Formats: structure tokens, sequence, C-alpha cells
């Protein structure tokens, strides 16, 4: 069984994509749940696992069943804690894209998460580990990342920092590795 | 071929 991982912060998502890309044998991403209705070329399971009923999903988030969920285009989307939980028990890290509300929800599922927090130093550290991105937007992470850090803090596996994106990459790869 | 999920991505 292999570790959940999330990661927080600044570059999550490229972090993420780096990485379901550069080791797929070692990562996974789990399938959503989706109230919309699915078209034709979609394959249940695969793309997404298409609920009947918003009313049924409605009750399993009641339930509990989902580690986050939310609205768009007026349909629900979520992750169940059972897609998760396949990908874990596949040999596979499976890569989240959530709030720090799920770890919460993670370690009470008994998933036990490999949650990491990427600590911007400054505003003009997260423009130097950040290309891409406006100096405006990087103002309004600097400040997301710390209002993070104040409630979850306790919630990450580890924090990393860095000048570039490449070393961070690096010393996300190595928790990952010393943890399993 | 697999779905890229956009509206996934997308949701706040």
């Amino acid at each position: 069984y292999a570790r959940p991982i999330i990661i927080l912060g600044p570059t999550k998502d490229r972090a993420n994509d780096d990485l379901l890309s550069e080791f797929p044998d070692k990562f996974g991403s789990c399938v959503p749940h989706t109230t919309r209705p699915k078209r034709e070329y979609e394959i249940d399971g695969r793309d997404y696992h298409f609920v009947s009923s918003r009313e049924k999903m409605e009750k399993d988030i009641q339930a509990h069943k989902f580690i986050e969920a939310g609205q768009y285009n007026s349909h629900l989307y979520g992750t169940s804690v059972q897609s998760v939980r396949e990908v874990a028990e596949q040999g596979k890290h499976c890569i989240l894209d959530v709030s720090a509300n799920a770890v919460r929800r993670l370690q009470a599922a008994h998933l036990h998460p490999i949650a990491i927090f990427i600590r911007p130093r400054s505003l003009e550290n997260v423009l130097e580990i950040n290309k891409r991105i406006t100096e405006e937007q990087a103002r309004k992470a600097f400040d997301r990342a710390t209002k993070l850090e104040q409630e979850f803090t306790e919630c990450f596996s580890a924090i990393v920092e860095g000048d570039s994106f490449e070393e961070i990459y690096h010393k996300v790869k190595r928790v990952i590795e010393d943890l399993s | 071929k697999k779905s890229l999920r956009q509206s996934f991505r997308r949701m706040r």
C-alpha cells in the first residue's frame, strides 16, 4: 500500500503534473465523481465516476464517503475515499488536488497521507520559484501560503523551500522517497 | 485518450 500525496503551496500543480508524467508507474490520479451526465465518448470509471442522481451524491457527501466535493457548472464533483483507496491499493501514490481541510479527512479515513507544504521565503522568492505569474498574483499567493501555514501547520508531513522550482522538485522528490 | 477532466480542475 502506498501513501497518497498532497502538495500545497505555490507550484503544487506543476509539481503534481511533473510527478505524474515523470513517474507514471510510481504515481497516479484517482477517478473523480460527477453528477454531470456522461458524454457519449466518455468511459465510466476511467474519465469520471458518473452518478445518476444529485440527491444520491449529496447523500454520500453527507455520509462522509468523500474527502473533497464542490459544485461546478451546476454539477457536483468530488473525490471519494474509495477512489483514493483504489489507487493506493494499486501500489501507487495518489496525487491529490485538495484543500488542507482534506488532510484531516484523510487521516480520519486511515489513509495516512503525505502532506507537503511549499513555503515561500519572501514575496520576491515566490517570483523566483515561479516564472509565469504576475507580481500581483505572487502577492496574493504569498499571503495565501502564510494563512495556510498559520492554520494548517500541524498537518504538514513536511515543509520545503528553495531558490528555484527545480531545487524544490528535487526536495519534494526526496521527501517522498524517504516515506515508503 | 484519458479525459483531461477540465471541469474538475476548474472546480472552486
